[PDB]
């Protein structure tokens, strides 16, 4: 009747961490010349086998609101970012004063014809040039008069981007450090909070592409079964509701003038790549929303917010006038940054046909201040050409702000709501194999990595292997993935370390001569090996843990030696 | 190279059933 | 430790304009952005605007800015003069300097306030 | 001209205790939010600068933090002269606009 | 070197009596020159008390 | 003194380095430091009064 | 050097895809770039010469 | 050559690179590498003549 501790190596037993985690891409996907900002050349290339083993018996409570991985990922992009424009072009020669016309078209000025006197590369020689800025660029200085300056260049230094960086979103996956990993929510209709039955297990997740837009989410993921609206509290509005599509609203956005590409010579080994003359007339940027689409869309999304709110009036609001950067739907596509007034999408009550497609006015900016950040600045140079977009509308970004109605606008906070619709379904676990049970004793399917993880203590003890295998195994990506390397490293070898302490450095399941103490549970081995899981095991001894190591080392070797 | 097709045949059948069993079958034998 | 101190009349007629002068006691009118922030009783605070140091150019909030101009008028002083005054212009209206350096403590904050005017308008 | 929402209106504490003061932007604006405390009768004197740091001379209980939409002051072991009225302000895009404030009493 | 440890300190009060006035000079965008500007008061020599 | 003019100075630093403006924000206070031993090392003190 | 001869192997060598020589030039592309950074930039020469 | 026939010249590729002055004190003088596989791999050589 008395029990001994028994000591199991490869538990599938794995608590909430947060951890430095790696970026993967799916071949090299460059051709030596689009150097993409995201380092993709750096990444790990993908296993072509996805894994993905789906867990039995296992319920997981999931918080898309409170995961590190949309705060890691929002690291990364930023730091990527840095990293890729800081060896570039810094247009501090340019605070000057600019002498600038309106060009009439054959729009109200949107094209300013601004002439300057700056330095060549031989510096004692000063150059007249001309150049063509957005009225969005140039900002008035002292009076009314033609004098104009940078929106940007008084406060900060503005860096032109490098003409060979592309800005091309392409799918990154985030893999795991060994001895990590990554659980995924297969509910079809998930609320985004709370327990999750159909739980999988995959080092890596699906590909994401880190496209950068806001109110209006552009390509990514489509829900399967419904449009889904996530938020957090509902009642306080002032959370942002991510809002799930269920089937994609082409959006075809295009720049119809065809610029030409001047190369300004700045000084030694700089050049300033600005747009020159104008090939062919003078038309609005735009983009182009089939209206019978969006009007169901919209049809869905209010049906699902009044089941959500109530049987209350929805009524869309657009965004409030001010900055483009800030009020204005803002995305980037071909390399050129468009904003639009997003004005036609949010314009109707639901309660309870002048054409059939909208169209909405865009302007393009090309000193931009992304990330929500000042005191750095980009130029974006000129593409040369039309630019064709034709992306995906897959999912909105909405907030709400009295006679029984509710005021719903596009909007959004930081970036990070932006990966929360693609993070929703993940969350990263930190595995802990090393476990102890009570036995007698003194001193099979295959279910891959974690299926067991739902299974009782018996049974799930038959596959110790299989967890115990996944324990191992200059820039922003480089030092991450070798500090991740070292500190897996670290972790095995001290899991080897208290093994060879207590002798079992050689053995998966070793029996020690400590008796087991009624007070830590008071239950038969038939209430221990079946009806639990080793996750409730560790939860009810997880206060008495540090008392049984203490006694195996007191005890066994320590005197058997 | 000939049983480069079998390999992770052949790790899965050992771990599983001569560690993960011999672990077991001794675990009970003891009594 | 620089201190600045409003002055001006406290009374304005509904249709004048109404002047208001700041001057720096312990340093002088140097590179910041000087700017004047309006608190209207029981409300919160607007901004009114700011003018530079380095050179001579403003900067006015849009919603004022057709009704207001703000000059230095010595190293010591600088004054806001917000025209066509209105019985919604009731406020205490105070002075203040704007860091942006970086390298200092107030990368983007009012670090220097006054003590604050108040300013009725009335028949 | 970004509005700016502060929560609650008003607020009440013990001395001693933590509390949070929530202000919310209409639009997101990194970490770009200052916080200043203005006491009845006198200007307003500057805590947190850009979302999280302090100004030196304010005691470490003054903590800021957040980022975007949803910014937070937390006052651990509330004082006595910890009263009067809180204020966020917006330094990210000219106006820098601040929220109504919220009166902080002593009980 | 001598290194000398005393069994009890010896308090040291050292002054710099003059406020001074500190003035920014903008060397280009976001960035000054931060020096003095007028002295408030009489010059009085920094010294120290042992 | 740059020159026998006696009206004429320059920067003690400049001729020989570019002189960096130490950041305000910063303070100098000193902050105990420990150290500690790394694995695989070990810190021995003594531990004698004399 | 050691240098242990290998009887009976026949092994299939390829110049033109050998990764040392792709390795090789990235080091040698890093020692001058390293070598040369901290030296003196000659930006301000860029005048017009007689 | 610049401005024609002028007897205005640049230095050549000012106007496309940075030019970084070599520092006197670096050695240009090639001295063998030795490549040496990481532990756990090896190195095959091919000592065929021909
Ligand atoms: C040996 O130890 C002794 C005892 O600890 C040291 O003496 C102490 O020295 C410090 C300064 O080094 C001094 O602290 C100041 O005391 C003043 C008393 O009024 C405070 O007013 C002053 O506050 C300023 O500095 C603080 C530093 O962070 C800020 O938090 C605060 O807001 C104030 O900031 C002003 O100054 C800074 C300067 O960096 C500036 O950036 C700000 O804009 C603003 O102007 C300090 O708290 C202690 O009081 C001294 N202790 C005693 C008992 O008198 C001694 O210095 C040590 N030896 C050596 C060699 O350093
Ligand atoms: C996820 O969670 C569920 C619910 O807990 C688990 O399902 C239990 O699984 C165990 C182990 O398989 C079951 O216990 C066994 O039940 C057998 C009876 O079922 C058989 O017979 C019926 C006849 O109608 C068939 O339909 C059915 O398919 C089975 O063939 C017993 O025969 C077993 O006893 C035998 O094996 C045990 C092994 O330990 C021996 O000790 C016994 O002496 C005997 O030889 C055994 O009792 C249990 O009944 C299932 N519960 C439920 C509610 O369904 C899943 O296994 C679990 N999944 C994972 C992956 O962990
Ligand atoms: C969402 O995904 C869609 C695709 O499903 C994506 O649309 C794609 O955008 C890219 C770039 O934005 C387009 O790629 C361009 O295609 C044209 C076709 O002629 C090329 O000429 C372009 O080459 C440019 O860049 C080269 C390298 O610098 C230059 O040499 C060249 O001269 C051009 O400047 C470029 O390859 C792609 O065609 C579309 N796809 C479709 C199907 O239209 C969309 O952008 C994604 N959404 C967002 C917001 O990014
Ligand atoms: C922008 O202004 C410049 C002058 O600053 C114009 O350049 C001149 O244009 C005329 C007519 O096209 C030519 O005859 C001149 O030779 C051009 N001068 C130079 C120095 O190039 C330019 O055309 C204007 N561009 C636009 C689009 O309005
Ligand atoms: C340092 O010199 C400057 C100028 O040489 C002095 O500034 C002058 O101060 C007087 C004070 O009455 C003013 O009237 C002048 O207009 C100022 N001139 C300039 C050019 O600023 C300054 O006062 C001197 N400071 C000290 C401490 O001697
Ligand atoms: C500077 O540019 C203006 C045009 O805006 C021109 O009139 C003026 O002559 C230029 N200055 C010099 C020194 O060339
Ligand atoms: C769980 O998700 C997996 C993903 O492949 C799917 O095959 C399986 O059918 C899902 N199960 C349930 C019960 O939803
Ligand atoms: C856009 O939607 C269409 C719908 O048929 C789909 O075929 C296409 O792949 C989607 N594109 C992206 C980039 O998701
Ligand atoms: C939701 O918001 C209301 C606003 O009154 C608040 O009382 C409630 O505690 C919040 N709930 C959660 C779960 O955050
Ligand atoms: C744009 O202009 C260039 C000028 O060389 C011309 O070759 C090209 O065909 C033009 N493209 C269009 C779409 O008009
Ligand atoms: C968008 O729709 C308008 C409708 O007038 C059409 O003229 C334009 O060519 C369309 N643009 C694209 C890029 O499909
Ligand atoms: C966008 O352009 C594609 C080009 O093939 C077209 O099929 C699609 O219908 C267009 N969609 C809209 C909304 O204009
Ligand atoms: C879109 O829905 C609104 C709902 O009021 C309706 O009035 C309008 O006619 C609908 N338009 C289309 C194109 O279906
Ligand atoms: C929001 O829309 C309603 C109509 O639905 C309109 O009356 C109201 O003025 C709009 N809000 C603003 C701030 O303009
Ligand atoms: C969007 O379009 C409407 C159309 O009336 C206009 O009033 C509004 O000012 C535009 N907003 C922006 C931010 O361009
Ligand atoms: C919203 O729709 C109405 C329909 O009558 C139209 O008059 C109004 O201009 C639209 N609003 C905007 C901002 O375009
Ligand atoms: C089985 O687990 C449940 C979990 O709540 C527990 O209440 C029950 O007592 C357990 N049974 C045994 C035999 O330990
Ligand atoms: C510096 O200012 C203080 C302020 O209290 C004053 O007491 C002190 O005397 C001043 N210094 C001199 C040298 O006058
Ligand atoms: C130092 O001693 C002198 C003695 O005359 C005294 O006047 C001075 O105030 C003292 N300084 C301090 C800082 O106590
Ligand atoms: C084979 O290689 C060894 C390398 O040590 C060399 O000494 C020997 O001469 C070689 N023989 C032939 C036939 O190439």
């Amino acid at each position: 009747e008395k029990l001994w501790v028994t000591v199991y190596y490869g538990v599938p037993v794995w608590k909430d961490a947060e951890t430095t985690l790696f970026c993967a891409s799916d071949a090299k996907a460059y051709d030596t010349e689009k150097h993409n900002v995201w380092a993709t050349h750096a990444c790990v290339p993908t296993d072509p086998n996805p894994q993905e083993v789906v867990l039995e018996n296992v319920t997981e409570h999931f918080n898309m609101w409170k995961n590190n991985m949309v705060e890691q990922m929002q690291t990364d992009i930023i730091s990527l970012w840095d990293q890729s424009l800081k060896p570039c072009v810094k247009l501090t020669p340019l605070c000057v004063t600019l002498n600038c016309k309106d060009v009439n078209a054959t729009e109200r000025g949107e094209i300013k014809n601004c002439s300057f006197n700056i330095t060549t590369e031989l510096r004692d020689k000063v150059q007249k040039v001309y150049a063509l800025f957005y009225k969005l660029d140039v900002v008035p200085i002292d009076n009314n008069n033609t004098s104009y300056r940078l929106i940007s260049c008084d406060t900060s230094v503005i860096t032109q981007a490098c003409p060979k960086i592309s800005f091309e979103p392409i799918p990154i996956h985030y893999c795991a450090p060994a001895g990590f990993a990554i659980l995924k929510c297969n509910d079809k209709t998930f609320n985004g909070k709370g327990p999750c039955k159909n739980v999988s297990t995959v080092q890596c997740t699906h590909g994401i592409r880190p496209v950068v837009s806001t109110q209006l989410l552009l390509n990514g993921s489509l829900a399967e079964e419904e449009v889904v609206i996530r938020s957090d509290n509902f009642t306080n509005n002032a959370k942002t509701i991510i809002v799930q599509l269920k089937e994609s609203v082409e959006i075809n956005c295009t720049r119809p003038n065809n610029y030409t590409r001047k190369s300004i010579r700045i000084g030694p080994g700089r050049a300033f790549y600005t747009m020159g003359e104008i090939i062919g007339d003078i038309r609005q940027a735009h983009c182009n929303i089939s209206r019978a689409k969006w009007n169901d869309t919209l049809k869905q999304i209010v049906i699902k917010l009044r089941e959500q709110f109530e049987n209350k009036t929805i009524v869309f609001n657009h965004s409030s006038g001010g900055d483009p950067e800030i009020v204005m739907h803002s995305f980037n596509c071909g390399g050129e940054f468009f904003y639009c007034n997003s004005t036609q999408l949010f314009n109707s009550t639901w309660n309870n046909t002048e054409g059939n497609t909208i169209t909405l006015p865009c302007r393009i900016k090309q000193i931009i201040n992304m990330w929500q950040r000042v005191g750095q600045a980009m130029y974006a140079p000129p593409i040369r050409g039309q630019i064709r977009c034709s992306s995906n509308i897959t999912g909105l970004l909405l907030t709400r702000d009295e006679n029984g109605t509710e005021i719903f606008r596009p909007g959004g906070g930081d970036m990070r709501d932006n990966w929360r619709s693609e993070l929703y379904k993940y969350k990263v676990v930190k595995i802990e194999p090393l476990g102890v049970a009570p036995t007698r004793c003194k001193r099979a399917v295959r279910r891959g990595f974690l299926g067991a993880a739902g299974s009782t203590m018996g049974a799930a003890s038959m596959t110790l292997t299989v967890q115990a295998r996944n324990l191992l195994s200059l820039g922003v990506w480089g030092i991450k993935q070798l500090q991740a390397r070292v500190l897996a490293v670290e972790r095995y070898l001290r899991d080897q370390q208290l093994l060879g302490i207590w002798g079992c450095s050689g053995k998966l399941i070793c029996t020690t001569a400590v008796p087991w103490n009624a007070s830590w549970s008071n239950k038969s081995l038939d209430r221990i090996w079946n009806n639990m899981t080793w996750m409730e095991w560790e939860r009810e001894i997880d206060n008495y843990t540090s008392e049984i190591y203490t006694l195996i080392e007191e005890s066994q070797n320590q005197q058997e030696k | 190279r000939e049983i480069d097709n079998y390999t992770s045949e052949i790790y899965t059948l050992i771990e599983e059933s001569q560690n993960q069993q011999e672990k077991n079958e001794q675990e009970l034998l003891c009594l | 430790q620089v201190q600045l101190q409003e002055s001006g009349p406290g009374l304005v007629r509904p249709s004048e304009t109404l002047s208001l002068a700041c001057g720096v006691s312990y340093g002088s009118v140097d590179h910041y952005y000087w700017s004047w922030v309006r608190q209207p009783p029981g409300k919160g605070l607007e901004w009114i605007g700011y003018i530079d140091g380095y050179d001579g150019a403003t900067n006015y909030s849009p919603s004022l800015k057709n009704r207001v101009t703000i000059t230095i008028d010595t190293p010591n002083q600088f004054s806001l003069k917000m025209t066509s005054v209105s019985a919604a212009d009731t406020a205490v209206y105070f002075c203040g300097r704007w860091n942006l350096y970086d390298d200092d403590h107030a990368y983007k904050s009012l670090a220097v306030w006054g003590r604050g005017i108040l300013v009725v308008v009335s028949s | 001209d970004i509005q700016m929402t502060q929560s609650p209106s008003s607020l009440s504490a013990s001395v001693g205790d933590t509390v949070t003061i929530t202000c919310r932007a209409r639009h997101g604006v990194g970490e770009n939010l200052n916080w200043y405390q203005q006491k009845p009768g006198k200007a307003p004197k500057v805590l947190i600068y850009m979302a999280s740091s302090r100004q030196s001379g304010i005691p470490s209980r003054f903590r800021g933090g957040g980022s975007g939409t949803e910014f937070t002051l937390t006052i651990s072991s509330l004082q006595p002269e910890d009263f009067g009225t809180y204020h966020c302000q917006q330094s990210y895009s000219y106006p820098w606009t601040f929220g109504q404030g919220t009166k902080v009493e002593i009980k």
